[PDB]
């Protein structure tokens, strides 16, 4: 295939997250949340999400509580039997933008902005690609490409033209702890956060193998002292043969 | 400002000069074939992907690093 | 070391007794151990290093 | 006793009479008569207004 | 294969001169670099001996030829468990290379041959 | 060569202090170590394997619940 | 075609006489540094031909597949990517 | 008389993990065996598990895999375990096929735990493959749709064949169901065909490196050999650690994390890796029904094995040109796999040709030839 | 003595699959007897309640239980297989005994054709008790109840195990 119908593949960007003992920056998962919130929310799901899930990782259980209380949710109908709506709770899932895929659709010149729960873990590249995606659309498209009506020519996509525009300008966001709101700073922010979205076992996952790691090297230079010790008489053996 | 600009830019200029005079000149090509007529009613038609490809692996070799380390 | 043998490591009955009460004990020093450690190489990155601001 | 569920207002007890084998709760939910060991055990509530509980 | 093929395809070999004389420098260097005589065997030593034919060969063997291929086995198996190779004596020079087992077996399989001929007989 | 009452030299390989306590200690020092970390690794490894049939997060979520109370009439 | 122990099925042994000495009584790792050097390079010095030969042709074969298939979609392989379809 | 004997069930026991004799010098690639047998254990404990919280359902498959990974405990663990220990059960059963047949132990009289073998080999590609598409994915779906397509080609029957398999017309919540039921089941009949081959191979005992009998020289599987199995069993877990802690992802396909969609075809629909050979193999041949009869006989064709080596001796050891035949047919089996992942384009729909021609070859051609010229050459060589 | 004994293992596997397999159903015979027959647990002193919740997956029965109820109600049947394989032949060393209690060394008769021969008209007239209850009369043996949809509100007229136990 040509280079074009694979995409450009991404740059390797020194992720805090890269290195067998190195966690997430949760300062900037913290920051990815709320680009995610103010940009990309617009059209993505992040369906397989809870509220509870941020707890301890980016927010405080009353952070959390509050971005929960402020949406209604469907409750089980009342004692008529007619519909009825609650405030979240914790458990709830976070909403997505739309109701169905046809409303996505629709809203979309007709492509469907993926979930992004899983995304990081969809695309080869992960964080990479995501980056490079939303920092990689030029300012012109490469002299004899077409794109397709409602597409956007961006490299790191393959075949080139997405339907998803640029989003990230330089300040749509104003971050709570002051950083400064960059497209690349947003662009590592939400990779970051959306990496964090399809592994969030990722932090306790490499510390408890830097455990196993330990204990099993021990065992196995153990293991190896132990098998000489008992083969020392099979390798230690000596014959004299006296023809009979 | 967003860091990435100017970076891009210096490696453009810098490491990445080769590769940015294949693709001025592609496009130059390009567009001179475009503004000739009778071009919507050829075989080929040729892009600059490829030479656009060439210079963002170069401009990314030599920035990416650079980059995550002012952010 | 005759007497180390005589108490720990003579009977299995000691002998098992001895391993796996250092297995209980190496469990809990080495949690604590590794804890201290992952905390500090990956100091001021985690949600107990930010939460104070919150 | 075993793990139905009471019907309430009926007994002999006049609170809840578990229909399985019947014993009788009181209105305290004490138990009073029957083969249930325990009076209906409490959850942890809390009145966080005093027109809502949280359990 | 049986050990009666092999043998009479080698003589088929060694009577044609040109054929012995492009086949057997070959044949040698083969054996060299096989390398069994690294471990003190001798080539008989390595046919598959667990076949009905080569059971009853080794039967056959007289005593001290079969006490000392035992020796032999043991002490490949020895270099083979410790990772090492002969020296010295130990190593088997070509001269030693005898085809102890090689008559025993083409008997035995004369015979099995001949048995399987003859179970086939049509009186004329 | 011959004579089956010449050992074989072990030189290379035979401790000096083989009969001593402290020399079978080590090697059970070694056993032992080994059969502790065994023990610790076996404990961690059933631990946290057979944790995934206690409460999921999603049922532990599912827990407190608020009711109203003036809906409810007396009696 | 084996048996078990007592009878497992070897010609009569005689004339062999086998010695060795208690784990407890010999070093596990004597001569370790020589096995790890000498013996290891020996060792591989006599198969790494075997290992050799196989793997630089065929990584050689798929060098020159994969460059060429690379070549053919570009833009100056065009021709000779219209001939090989 | 000991218990250990004494007594028929200890007996049995006994027979095969304690007095059981073996040879003295196995060297460590009779290791896979109980590698083998580790992974199976694995499988086995986290399958289960993983069944106590997945729903076979097509409308929740994919979700009850997120919410293992997400919110049970371990979950995650407990899914990359399997899912990675699925590859390195198939790295360990191509070392011990490879194992057995650079050191013939496929040759008389181990004929039947070999056949039986090639069996089990079978039953782990059903198992895995039946497994796979359990996550509901993009890959899974797509993945069962192409390869249970192969069976439309058996003649007369073999769109009713297909229609049967999935019970209904494409590949949907039935074919999902019983792909459940069935991926319980078979890891149960491959475990009673490892020990039928065990049994079987009970009667010869271990071949060994050096070709010959070792009844004259035995060693007690226990300890010499447990001990030994422990070194193994732990630099195996060392790799599972770096799989399963560090790069959980490393050995899939990023299009199984997106859901299973019969409308949007994935770029390009591979095998998981160890599957990769069989596949270059099958897109060597044009005809359908051709590929799919030359991909099968490439598994089947190993029973042929104890037919078409003509070497008086058995195993390779001591066989140079046995040696550089067998690093060709590996490195060739090797390239097959490569090829079963890249695009078809050339130049590579020439080359999976030749590399198959060279694979069938091996089995029909050059092993008979070079077998029995090593024969006249051992016979001459040592005159 | 050891046949037996892995005889007597082999019965509580077979309580063990029928009572995991009966929940499966999830209707309200499956779900209350579930109910009152995990809580026995509860019985076990000090850790009985946590024992109760671990084996629920939750605070009471409901998926995580019913899931878990399946994956164990596939494996236990395998497990019991291996166990009636084990306690045949662990008999293999005595032989069957027989109805005067005396030694048959004397007098032995092989397997087949006898047993096997005579095995068959048992399982015909197994077969005809089958067809009876399967095609005439499937219902015959079970609880209306467990045709009502699990309600963890709502507690039956009268929790009853399956007859066998
Ligand atoms: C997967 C899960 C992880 C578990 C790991 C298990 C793998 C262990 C195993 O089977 O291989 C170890 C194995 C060491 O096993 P060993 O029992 O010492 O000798 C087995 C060989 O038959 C002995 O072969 P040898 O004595 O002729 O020694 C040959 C070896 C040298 O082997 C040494 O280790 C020295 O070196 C090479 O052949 C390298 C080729 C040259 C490349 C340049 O490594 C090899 O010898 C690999 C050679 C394969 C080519
Ligand atoms: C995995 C489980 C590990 C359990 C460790 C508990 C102690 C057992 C152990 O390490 O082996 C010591 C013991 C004995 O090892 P041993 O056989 O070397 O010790 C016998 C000789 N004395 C007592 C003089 C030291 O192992 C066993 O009893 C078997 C248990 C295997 C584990
Ligand atoms: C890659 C190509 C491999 C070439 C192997 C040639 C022999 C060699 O050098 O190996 C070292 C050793 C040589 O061992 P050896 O037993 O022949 O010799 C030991 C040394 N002497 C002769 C002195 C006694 O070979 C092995 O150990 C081979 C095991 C083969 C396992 C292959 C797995 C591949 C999976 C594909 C499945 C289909
Ligand atoms: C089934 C899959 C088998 C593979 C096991 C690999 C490790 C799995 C355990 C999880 C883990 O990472 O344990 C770490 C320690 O490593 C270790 O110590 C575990 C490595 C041990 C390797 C071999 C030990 C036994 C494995 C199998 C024995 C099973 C028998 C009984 C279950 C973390 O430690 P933690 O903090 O999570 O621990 C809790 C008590 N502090
Ligand atoms: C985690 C998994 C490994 C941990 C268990 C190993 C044993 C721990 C220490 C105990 C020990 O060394 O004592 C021996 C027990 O080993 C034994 O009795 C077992 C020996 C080796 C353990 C496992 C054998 C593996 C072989 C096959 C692997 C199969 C993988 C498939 C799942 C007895 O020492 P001694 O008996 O030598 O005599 C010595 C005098 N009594
Ligand atoms: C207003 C519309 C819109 C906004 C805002 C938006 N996206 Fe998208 N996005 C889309 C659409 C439409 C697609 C599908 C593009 C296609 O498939 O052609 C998409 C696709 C993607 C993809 C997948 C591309 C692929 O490989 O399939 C990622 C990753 C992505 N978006 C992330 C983001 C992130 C991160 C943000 C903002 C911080 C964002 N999007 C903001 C509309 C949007
Ligand atoms: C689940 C898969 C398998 C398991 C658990 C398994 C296990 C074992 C074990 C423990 C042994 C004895 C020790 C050893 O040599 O490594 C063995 C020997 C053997 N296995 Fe397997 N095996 C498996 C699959 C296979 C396959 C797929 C084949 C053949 C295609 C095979 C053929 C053999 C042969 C021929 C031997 C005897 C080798 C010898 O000692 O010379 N096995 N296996
Ligand atoms: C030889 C043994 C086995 C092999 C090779 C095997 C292989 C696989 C593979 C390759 C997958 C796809 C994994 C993924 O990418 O997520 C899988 C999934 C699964 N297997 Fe197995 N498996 C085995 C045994 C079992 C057993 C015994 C069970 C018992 C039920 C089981 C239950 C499952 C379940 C529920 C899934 C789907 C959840 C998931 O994807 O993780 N497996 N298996
Ligand atoms: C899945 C369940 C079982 C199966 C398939 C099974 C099968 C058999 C078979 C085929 C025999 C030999 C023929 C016969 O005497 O009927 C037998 C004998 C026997 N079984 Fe079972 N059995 C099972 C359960 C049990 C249980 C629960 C017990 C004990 C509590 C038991 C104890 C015995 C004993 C003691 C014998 C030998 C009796 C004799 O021949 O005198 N079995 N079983
Ligand atoms: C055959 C076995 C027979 C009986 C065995 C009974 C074992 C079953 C008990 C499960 C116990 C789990 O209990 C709980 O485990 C988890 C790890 O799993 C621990 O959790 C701890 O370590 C884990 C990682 O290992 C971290 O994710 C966590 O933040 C930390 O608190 C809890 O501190 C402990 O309370
Ligand atoms: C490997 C997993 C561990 C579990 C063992 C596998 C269970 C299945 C094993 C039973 C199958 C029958 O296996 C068979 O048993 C008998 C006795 O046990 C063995 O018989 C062998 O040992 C006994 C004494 O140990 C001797 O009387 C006999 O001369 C010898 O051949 C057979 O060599 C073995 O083939
Ligand atoms: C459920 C059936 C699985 C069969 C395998 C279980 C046996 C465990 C492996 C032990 C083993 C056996 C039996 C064995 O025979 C052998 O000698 C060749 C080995 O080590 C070199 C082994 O490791
Ligand atoms: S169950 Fe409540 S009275 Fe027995």
């Amino acid at each position: 295939m040509t280079a074009a119908e694979h995409g450009l593949h991404p740059a390797e960007y020194p992720w805090p997250q890269n290195g067998m003992l190195s966690t997430f920056d949760h300062a900037s998962l913290r920051r990815g949340y709320q680009v995610y919130k103010e940009v990309c929310a617009a059209c993505h799901s992040l369906d397989r999400i809870a509220w509870r899930n941020l707890v301890g990782v980016t927010h405080t259980t009353d952070e959390a509580k509050a971005f929960a209380e402020e949406l209604e949710y469907d409750d089980e109908p009342d004692d008529e039997g007619n519909p009825r709506k609650r405030p979240g709770k914790l458990a709830d899932y976070i909403p997505g933008p739309y109701p169905n895929e046809q409303a996505a659709r629709a809203a979309n010149q007709g492509a469907l902005p993926p979930d992004l729960s899983l995304i990081a873990k969809a695309r080869h590249g992960g964080a990479d690609y995501i980056f490079a995606l939303l920092t990689g659309y030029p300012d012109e498209p490469p002299a004899g490409v077409v794109l397709a009506p409602g597409m956007n020519y961006n490299p790191y996509f393959p075949g080139g033209g997405i339907g998803m525009a640029r989003t990230l300008f330089d300040g749509v966001v104003e971050y709570e702890d002051g950083t400064p709101a960059t497209t690349s700073q947003m662009a590592k922010d939400v990779a970051a956060f959306l990496t964090w979205a399809a592994e969030p076992e990722h932090d306790e996952r490499k510390k408890l193998g830097l455990k196993a790691i330990i204990v099993i090297s021990a065992m196995l230079g153990l293991s190896v002292y132990i098998k000489k010790f008992k083969w020392s008489p099979i390798k230690n053996r000596k014959f004299i043969y006296n023809p009979p | 400002p967003d860091p990435a600009i100017a970076l891009h830019e210096a490696a453009a200029e810098g490491p990445c000069h080769d590769f940015k005079h294949h693709f001025d000149e592609c496009v130059e090509r390009v567009t001179k074939a475009q503004e000739a007529e009778d071009y919507d009613h050829a075989e080929y038609k040729e892009d600059c992907v490829e030479e656009f490809f060439h210079l963002q692996h170069c401009i990314n070799d030599n920035t990416a690093d650079k980059l995550f380390r002012v952010l | 070391a005759t007497t180390f043998y005589n108490v720990f490591v003579k009977r299995n009955s000691a002998f098992v007794a001895t391993i796996l009460a250092s297995a209980f004990v190496f469990d809990m020093t080495f949690e604590t151990a590794i804890d201290n450690f992952w905390d500090r190489i990956n100091a001021g990155k985690q949600w107990k290093d930010i939460r104070h601001k919150y | 006793h075993l793990g139905c569920v009471p019907i309430g207002e009926a007994g002999d007890f006049g609170g809840w009479f578990c229909p399985c084998h019947g014993s009788h709760y009181d209105i305290s939910g004490r138990i009073r008569r029957g083969p249930a060991p325990l009076n209906l055990e409490i959850p942890e509530y809390d009145f966080a207004d005093a027109e809502t509980l949280v359990i | 294969a049986s050990i009666t093929s092999v043998v009479k395809t080698s003589e088929l070999i060694l009577k044609s001169p040109l054929l012995s004389k492009i086949v057997v420098p070959l044949a040698k260097t083969y054996v060299k670099f096989s390398g069994y005589r690294q471990l003190g065997f001798k080539m008989n030593d390595l046919i598959i001996e667990e076949t009905p034919n080569m059971q009853l060969a080794l039967r056959r063997l007289p005593p001290t030829e079969s006490y000392d291929r035992v020796y032999r086995l043991i002490r490949a198996t020895q270099f083979s468990l410790s990772h090492k190779l002969a020296t010295g004596n130990d190593i088997t020079k070509p001269e030693e290379d005898d085809h102890y087992l090689i008559p025993y077996i083409l008997d035995v399989e004369a015979e099995a041959f001949e048995k399987d001929a003859l179970d086939n007989l049509e009186v004329v | 060569g011959k004579s089956t009452y010449k050992i074989p030299d072990f030189t290379p390989y035979l401790k000096k202090d083989r009969n001593t306590d402290a020399n079978r200690l080590f090697s059970y020092f070694m056993i032992g170590s080994f059969g502790m970390l065994s023990a610790a690794g076996a404990k961690a490894t059933v631990q946290d394997f057979l944790s995934n049939m206690s409460a999921s997060a999603d049922v532990l979520a599912m827990a407190k619940v608020e009711v109203k109370l003036g809906a409810i009439p007396l009696g | 075609y084996m048996g078990w122990w007592g009878h497992m099925g070897s010609p009569p042994q005689k004339g062999i006489a086998g010695y060795t000495i208690s784990p407890f009584a010999a070093r596990p790792f004597a001569g370790v540094v020589h096995a790890a050097i000498f013996n290891t390079f020996r060792r591989t010095k006599n198969q790494a031909l075997f290992v050799i030969l196989p793997v630089s042709f065929f990584y050689y074969v798929w060098t020159q597949a994969s460059e060429k298939n690379e070549w053919l979609y570009t833009k100056a392989g065009r021709h000779e990517l219209a001939k090989a379809l | 008389m000991a218990l250990r004997k004494k007594n028929s069930l200890l007996n049995m026991a006994n027979s095969y993990v304690l007095d059981s004799p073996q040879p003295s010098n196995l060297n460590y690639f009779w290791n896979f065996g109980s590698l083998l047998a580790l992974c199976l254990v694995i499988q086995l404990a986290t399958g289960i598990t993983l069944a106590m919280h997945y729903t076979s359902h097509a409308s929740l498959a994919f979700d009850s895999v997120e919410h293992i990974m997400r919110d049970v405990n371990f979950g995650w663990f407990i899914r990359y375990a399997h899912a990675n220990t699925a590859s390195f059960f198939f790295i360990c059963i191509y070392a011990h096929m490879g194992r057995n047949i650079y050191y013939g132990s496929y040759k008389t009289p181990r004929v039947l735990p070999w056949s039986i073998g090639v069996i089990i080999f079978l039953l782990l590609i059903i198992t895995a493959f039946m497994g796979y598409v359990l996550v509901f994915g993009q890959m899974s779906l797509w993945g069962a749709t192409v390869i249970c397509n192969l069976v439309s080609a058996i003649p007369w029957l073999g769109e009713d064949i297909v229609h049967f398999l999935w019970g209904g017309f494409s590949v949907g919540n039935p074919t999902l169901q019983r792909f459940f039921a069935l991926h319980y089941l078979m890891p149960f009949v491959l475990a009673v065909f490892a020990l039928l081959h065990l049994i079987a191979l009970h009667t010869a005992g271990s071949s060994n490196p050096l070709g010959i009998t070792s009844n004259v020289d035995k060693l007690s599987m226990h300890p010499y050999y447990s001990f030994k199995d422990l070194i193994t069993v732990f630099a195996f877990l060392l790799m599972f650690t770096l799989f399963v802690f560090f790069s959980p992802d490393k050995l899939g396909h990023p299009d199984n994390y997106i859901p299973a969609n019969p409308m949007v075809t994935p770029a390009s629909i591979v095998p998981e890796w160890y599957l990769l050979p069989f596949y270059a193999i099958l897109r060597a041949i044009p005809d359908k029904l051709g590929g799919v009869i030359a991909m099968v006989a490439a598994i089947l064709i190993l029973l042929i094995l104890p037919i078409v080596d003509r070497s008086i001796i058995r195993g390779n050891a001591f066989k140079p040109i046995s040696k550089l035949l067998f690093g060709f047919f590996i490195c060739n089996f090797l390239l097959l796999g490569v090829l079963g992942q890249v695009h078809i384009e050339p130049p590579f729909i020439v080359l999976g040709q030749i590399c198959t021609i060279f694979y069938f070859s091996y089995f029909l051609i050059l092993l008979p030839m070079v077998s029995t010229i090593e024969n006249i050459f051992f016979y001459i060589g040592s005159l």
